[PDB]
């Protein structure tokens, strides 16, 4: 899956 | 911005620990007294040694100080906000005016730009600036870098997700093999690029930068330090056994990637399992 | 003891910023070109907002001046120290000499204690301070206590491998549930303990307590910034699973137990699936 | 499995 990361 | 002092405090009094156990050789009483009531600031020297004295990790420490969350600067609440709009679209107009102008302020920022794009794009909302700009942005942010960063994973995770694998593969390939660990985050956010574009190569069917995917990831493993993702381990094995069904056709490895599916289902990741399997149903057939 | 100034200096180059970007509204040029040569210490509120500036986080700036690894304290040496042992035991003795005494100086260097007590437990070394001891040191570190830390988390999860369940829970008790994560380490500790008495409960057919185990796990994922451990959430799924097989008899759990830690081998956890693999045995008897 | 632990 694409995921989305906004640490 | 943070109350280290009184975290300090508070844990030199939990552990029987006098005063003078925390700054002999390392500071005045007086000195001491002022940083625990927090009207001095402390070094990250001396929270260091001020760690060692007490047992309890520096890192924890920082945490109970109020740096575990991300409301701590403006660039996390924007982030936390990501999920907001997602969820309620009729916020996006009004927040994207705020975002857009400042997404080439800081590497921080631009996630962000790209996180409003993605629900943009997932929600059909016109978004002709970015058409216009992505291209001169990421020249702009990336033509002239040499070392990469948790944010710059971060970005390119993201960026996948918003443009044409054709566009975004000349960034991914120097940012590549990792060497070192930086954290549990920068730790999350090269596993992410990896997991993201696997998926992508797949779909796509360009099994050749696929396998280039999957072995950068094993490489990740052999990293001294690197914190490997568990539901990310299993996610990309999945891909990788997807990979070996492609390939070599071979009808058992299809078989393992449906059992490693399931398990997600199996250990209550109920949403993710969904989302999974829809994801095989879309591999055999197109992407 | 750290190079920040450098890493700072470091990543302001590699961005394109000038100094100035960096220290105004802050500090003085001089005091900052003091900072990037590393001659001044910083504050952790000057390097927070210099973290703001760059756009580069917190935490990985500090690892990137040397805060990653273990090495940076006396403390960490000795854990590191651990593994060599634990293979090459005949350098115990030596060791084991050094450390002993230390064991109640900080809750660090109590965990490495337990951790030694493991090692020779392993090995049948004959340690004789310790069954003479654990008693009046736990009595000693834990009688006062109130709130408890990830190093308090990690002691109990190595104490519950060295002295049997009955000495131990009533240590455990107090310190769940759990309401909030400090840290990526925190959330590891805090989760051990877990998996390692719901292993043991299990083993033992404490049914009662296994439960109570299984719930405390189920509550941190319920937890707001908490990082749940993707190979802890297997194994204690695994646990769970089995639990239901010896409560409800229903052959189904077995089988999805069996799944999980087949799972394990089919992503390449070699020695870990091995380690599952006798322990369901184990399960499936004493 | 009963596993040990150092941070």
């Amino acid at each position: 899956l694409v995921t989305l990361v906004f640490v | 911005m943070f109350k280290i002092g009184s975290v300090l405090k508070q844990i030199r009094q939990e552990l029987n620990y006098h005063q003078i156990d925390l700054y002999s050789g390392i500071m005045s009483k007086s000195v001491y007294i002022k940083v625990e009531a927090d009207s001095r600031p402390i070094s990250v020297e001396e929270l260091s040694k001020f760690s060692e004295r007490l047992g309890v990790n520096f890192f924890e420490i920082l945490n109970r100080a109020g740096m575990n969350t991300k409301s701590v600067n403006e660039t996390g609440k924007e982030k936390l906000l990501i999920s907001k709009i997602f969820t309620n679209p009729d916020l996006f107009d009004k927040n994207f005016q705020r975002i857009e102008p400042k997404r080439l302020t800081s590497l921080q920022y631009f996630s962000i730009y790209l996180g409003y794009i993605s629900i943009a794009h997932h929600y059909n909302i016109e978004v002709p600036t970015f058409n216009k700009t992505i291209t001169s942005d990421l020249k702009h942010l990336y033509d002239k870098r040499t070392t990469f960063f948790g944010i710059d994973y971060e970005i390119v995770s993201n960026l996948l997700n918003v443009l044409p694998y054709e566009e975004v593969s000349s960034i991914i390939k120097p940012m590549y093999p990792i060497v070192d660990s930086f954290g549990k985050d920068y730790d999350l956010t090269i596993q992410t690029v990896l997991k993201n574009a696997l998926t992508i190569s797949i779909m796509n069917r360009n099994l050749k930068e696929a396998q280039y995917y999957i072995n950068q990831f094993e490489h990740l493993k052999t990293i001294k330090n690197i914190s490997i993702n568990g539901y990310y381990d299993l996610e990309i094995n999945y891909l990788k056994q997807i990979y070996q069904f492609l390939t070599d056709k071979n009808i058992d490895s299809y078989l393992n990637a449906v059992n490693i599916i399931n398990i997600f289902k199996i250990i209550g990741k109920e949403d993710i399992h969904r989302s999974l399997v829809e994801e095989l149903t879309k591999i055999s057939a197109k992407e």
